[PDB]
């Protein structure tokens, strides 16, 4: 009765607590977070006593190197499951990036998939280098381009995590 | 001094390795109350003095986790404990301390055989912070 599959999805850094209603009276659903290492679970008052299968820890999460975890709940007509707690997650780890967006005029503009840094107030950091992202772009077939920035010369994108040997599924072209 | 080279913690296949490992081990680590590799680890210890900490961590670790459990968690742990082992000789050295890392010491010991869980479990941690500190 216990929330089922409860995991991350974590794509650009947007970390959704999401999970599977298991045995069954309809349920509803209280997210817990807290860090790593920390004694209290904080309660997500946007995901405690929802109906939704997910819950948007980003804003949360978004110390990116740090182990997180989520954890749900269900009650159903006053019963509540035992919380059923995701693996530690560190979204700097775990996420996946989408392919950047390209636009070419050739003048390619690579933009980042929407990413939570780029929301953050003060930034002493460019997202790329903040999230350690690279841009590839490649003309179907050799890799014309890798840097955080956006580049002078069919072509393709993509994000490249240096520090993960991870890239990004490919832009569209 | 007390360095390690930015190039030490940017292979991918290591860090990677790292934090699967880690990871695996976590994910048979239920005490999420008690991080070894936290904020009050270095609690009383200044940005400059982060990585001989780190340093002292990274030892016990290889020596009371990684290398006695280096049979387990295959095949991450024989690629993740020589990886650490080596940062173990660049930071060969210096400049208490133990306070706190004896305190991370003492609850591994406390948490016994989950301690070496969580000590595992925190390699990226170790990495990660070990990075920071150096």
């Amino acid at each position: 009765l216990k929330p089922q599959r409860v995991q991350f999805q974590s794509r650009n850094f947007h970390n959704i607590l999401q999970w599977q209603p298991g045995r069954a009276n309809s349920s509803v659903y209280f997210v817990q977070y807290k860090i790593y290492g920390q004694r209290q679970w904080k309660n997500k008052e946007d995901c405690w006593g929802t109906q939704e299968l997910s819950c948007d820890l980003t804003s949360e999460t978004s110390d990116i190197q740090e182990p997180y975890y989520g954890r749900v709940r269900a009650a159903s007509a006053g019963s509540y499951s035992e919380w059923s707690m995701t693996p530690r997650f560190t979204p700097w780890w775990e996420t996946k990036i989408d392919p950047p967006v390209m636009n070419i005029t050739l003048l390619v503009i690579l933009h980042a998939p929407n990413l939570p840094y780029r929301y953050q107030k003060e930034k002493n950091v460019s997202i790329e280098d903040y999230y350690e992202l690279l841009y590839r772009v490649f003309i179907i077939e050799q890799k014309v381009y890798e840097g955080a920035h956006r580049a002078v010369e069919c072509v393709v994108a993509e994000i490249y995590q240096p520090m993960l040997d991870r890239r990004s599924q490919r832009s569209e072209e | 001094h007390c360095r390690l080279d930015k190039s030490n913690f940017q292979q991918p296949y290591i860090t990677n390795r790292t934090f699967m490992l880690a990871k695996e081990a976590s994910l048979a680590d239920n005490n999420t109350d008690v991080r070894l590799i936290g904020e009050k680890l270095f609690h009383g210890v200044s940005m400059s003095e982060r990585c001989y900490l780190m340093k002292q961590v990274l030892n016990f670790t290889l020596e009371e986790v990684l290398f006695p459990q280096s049979d387990r968690f295959q095949p991450y742990m024989q690629e993740v404990v020589p990886f650490l082992a080596r940062l173990s000789n660049r930071l060969s050295t210096c400049h208490h301390i133990q306070r706190n890392v004896q305190k991370l010491k003492d609850t591994v010991k406390k948490l016994g055989e989950s301690g070496e869980i969580k000590a595992i479990g925190e390699l990226d941690l170790l990495f990660m912070s070990l990075r920071n500190a150096c």
